[PDB]
DNA sequence: GTGCCGAGGCCGCTCAATTGGTCGTAGACAGCTCTAGCACCGCTTAAACGCACGTACGGATTCTCCCCCGCGTTTTAACCGCCAAGGGGATTACTCCCTAGTCTCCAGGCACGTGTCAGAT
DNA sequence: ATCTGACACGTGCCTGGAGACTAGGGAGTAATCCCCTTGGCGGTTAAAACGCGGGGGAGAATCCGTACGTGCGTTTAAGCGGTGCTAGAGCTGTCTACGACCAATTGAGCGGCCTCGGCAC
């Protein structure tokens, strides 16, 4: 969080961290809010990739597919109902930007 | 997957309301994970010296996951469905 | 005693009973699964997906739409306190 | 937000008070895909070289991340209002994370 | 918590509610703190008994044994390392008052 | 605490400051056994009439309740200290419960 | 090919391999359990309980006591940030 | 339970330190619950095609549950135990 | 009002689900034994409740500082379409490593009972 | 200094734990098809970063009522302990309801591909 961000590696843009706050309903945000928000996403992505890599490595593959992340997602006891299919991202979806 | 089961109930309950394909996949994913949490509850409450899941184990396992009003309305609906299966087999 | 079709039609259900039996047996949680337990789990899913579909259908009609979206599912679950206790740990729409 | 199809609520230097009302009406992710793919491959490159990431795996990785990030920021807003304050500070998010892992 | 206590049932004594705050390191306690404390202990015991009773019903017993509580503890995904054996109650044990 | 041969480590009446150090040194539970059995049978009477409770089950039931209650209050103390206050109130405990279940 | 000892003595482990295999096989997870998974699971338990016993013994020695108690085991856990994350959700006896 | 195995470890590390009987039961319950979490992690990480658990499944399961410095030292100890067992069969 | 792409409808194609038997097998039931949970009375006595005194503290108020929202400008990189090469995911077939199963043997850890010293007072 | 009763130690044993074929399945390897991933280029252009007044939120200082720490006594009930009773767990011994396995069959639900209408601007 406080020290999970490091110089030299790519991070979230500053404006997108403020968008994450507005989805939560916050009205006023401090100027030193980007550092904890960038830290938490970089921690959560590091947690998700590390679980997904070992599922891929144990299956002797080289590409992280949807089955590897799904085994990674519920290994942390986090139920996920937004499983993508081949029809994902149609008109307005949960996967678009 | 439970896609065709969910669509039939929507036709019975809301005849003028359809469902998106993306929304149907999320509902089916809820239905799959709902059966998984009940299945874990049925095994946990089952005694270690037993190797069969009876109908009574699923009854008590759903009562833990479903609190108060939902659990009370669940047990009446399960037993009515079971006794229909017992006399029509 | 008679058959007249599938198991779900025999128990007067719309969720497939034989599919819920595959959930119990291929889970690995137990060696043997009784036939009455498969029907009970089928009635478990059928009733509480009926509660979600009833609330999502009313939420979709209130917004002057005839198709249920993922937003109407999330609004229906959050507006019910008893339904939120079961699937509130799940991930909806990011 | 920048992809095709739909999912955008409002644009054009839209004000902050309107932003809370608009963001509760949209359903799309709010982190760019190219920056997230560069991020996702960079974490893997530190541990295992030459890892390909599926397009379906990228979408579901991003959905889990924002849903956990927004859930943390909603918990951070509660502590801010509990201290009779309206501005989310750095210490409120650190306290919110500490209350569940620590 | 707020309204989980009802008049007519035995509840946690007021001095025992204050001792719970002392073990948490609180130096000062409010006078209205006895109400959420009594609710939460009552809520957790209501949750623990309800899971344990249906574990007893399936095993066709009439006494709540230590195995029924243990299965109720692992059903909430809460690991418990305090297993009282026949040697419990010796000296400074964690199961004493 | 009142059980025979228990490590209570408290000597009669103590002040508030000395009670914190004394309770951090003891290991015994702080709810009496008789009133916990009375509560345990009373709630079980609402579901199944005439249910006996074993003494081994009562000890495991009380240990889970003590650890969950103290964990909530340690979380409730953090919200109090985050609001620049030194007095734990009823709102702080209800906020701590809401931040994990709700 | 060494018949002079047990599975734990062959792998030079103090944790019994046979009891660790019983936990793995009879967990209701999979039908087949290999021989190498039994030895590996016993070694993983053995190394990190050596970590707990090393910290508990140092905590007990610093308290001028020759017997490791429950409080010494508890006090060793939060003194290590890496060990506490594994068993932070566990009930450490009140 | 692992009462005798954990007592013999304490004699190897600290020869002049004993253990409470209640403390030994808690340490044994740590060993059972550590075995449950690793084994459940190994079942999860297996692909759907495979049905058995090899040594590589337990090795990667220990890396996920144990973070940073503990996870790296775990794989070194587990591999050295397997290779010693693989030469003294 | 109008573009538009997705749910609905329609065409095959399976293999999942179903019935019908045999086979063993696992839970229901009864009965005997006895560990243990409830109750209660005596008695103790540590402990909880209530009350008066007083001091620290959170709430209210005013004032001031500073930093963050709002708006304009500019740089810049995420994303369309559309392209292409190709790396590795499925898929199938062959080969063979090993592990559940069955039988046999045996000795090591666990309960029962007893000495004696680590620790609380 | 002085208990004490909990831990270390000695014994009986039987059920956990280990050894030796067996063979059948599942894991490993290799070739081949082609699906989906990386790279990128013209252009967009909406979003992101940057800069500049300006006001609202947070911090600091002061004051004070009232709610909580704290001795002191009174009051209530938790616990030893011992007792006795007996409701009900544990285990044994059928045996009959009932679930797994295997052979065969078919059509409900699967995918591929049009096509018009509901949601977005």
């Amino acid at each position: 969080l406080a020290d999970h961000v490091s110089v030299g590696e790519t991070q979230i843009p500053k404006a997108s961290t403020q968008h994450l706050l507005r989805k939560a309903g916050s009205l006023s945000a401090a100027g030193d809010t980007e550092v904890p928000i960038r830290g938490f996403v970089h921690m959560k992505l590091h947690k998700l990739v590390q679980k997904s890599l070992l599922a891929m490595q144990l299956a002797k593959r080289k590409t992280i597919m949807k089955s590897d992340v799904k085994k990674a997602a519920e290994l942390m006891h986090l139920p996920v109902f937004a499983i993508p299919t081949k029809d994902s991202g149609a008109k307005g979806s949960v996967f678009l930007s | 997957n439970f896609r065709l089961g969910l669509r039939n109930m929507l036709a019975q309950i809301h005849p003028d309301i359809s469902v998106q394909t993306e929304a149907l996949s999320e509902l089916s994913n809820i239905a799959v994970f709902l059966g998984k949490k009940i299945s874990h509850g049925a095994v946990t409450l089952l005694p270690e010296g037993t190797k069969t899941i009876k109908s009574s184990a699923v009854l008590l396992a759903a009562g833990d996951l479903y609190g108060k009003d939902l659990g009370r309305h669940a047990v009446g609906e399960m037993t009515k469905a079971v006794t229909r299966y017992g006399s029509a087999k | 005693e008679s058959k007249e079709g599938s198991r779900s039609s025999k128990a007067k259900l719309q969720i497939s009973v034989a599919r819920s039996e595959r959930l119990l047996r291929e889970h690995g949680g137990c060696s043997r699964v009784s036939e009455g337990a498969a029907v009970a789990l089928a009635a478990a899913i059928e009733y509480f997906m009926g509660e979600v579909l009833e609330l999502a259908g009313n939420a979709a009609r209130d917004s002057k739409k005839v198709r249920i979206s993922v937003k109407h599912i999330t609004l229906a679950i959050q507006n019910d306190a008893a339904l939120f206790a079961v699937v509130g740990k799940g991930v909806f729409s990011g | 937000c920048r992809q095709k199809g739909a999912g955008s609520a409002g644009t054009g230097s839209e004000t902050n008070s309107q932003e809370v009302r608009s963001q509760m009406r949209s359903t799309c992710l709010i982190i760019p895909k190219e920056r997230f793919r560069t991020m996702a491959k960079e974490i893997s490159k530190k541990e295992g070289h030459d890892v390909h990431i599926a397009e379906a795996a990228l979408d579901m990785l991003q959905v889990i991340v924002e849903s956990c990030t927004v859930r943390l920021l909603e918990k951070a807003l509660v502590i801010t209002y509990s201290g009779k304050r309206t501005r989310v500070t750095s210490k409120d998010i650190e306290t919110a994370f500490m209350l569940e892992h620590g």
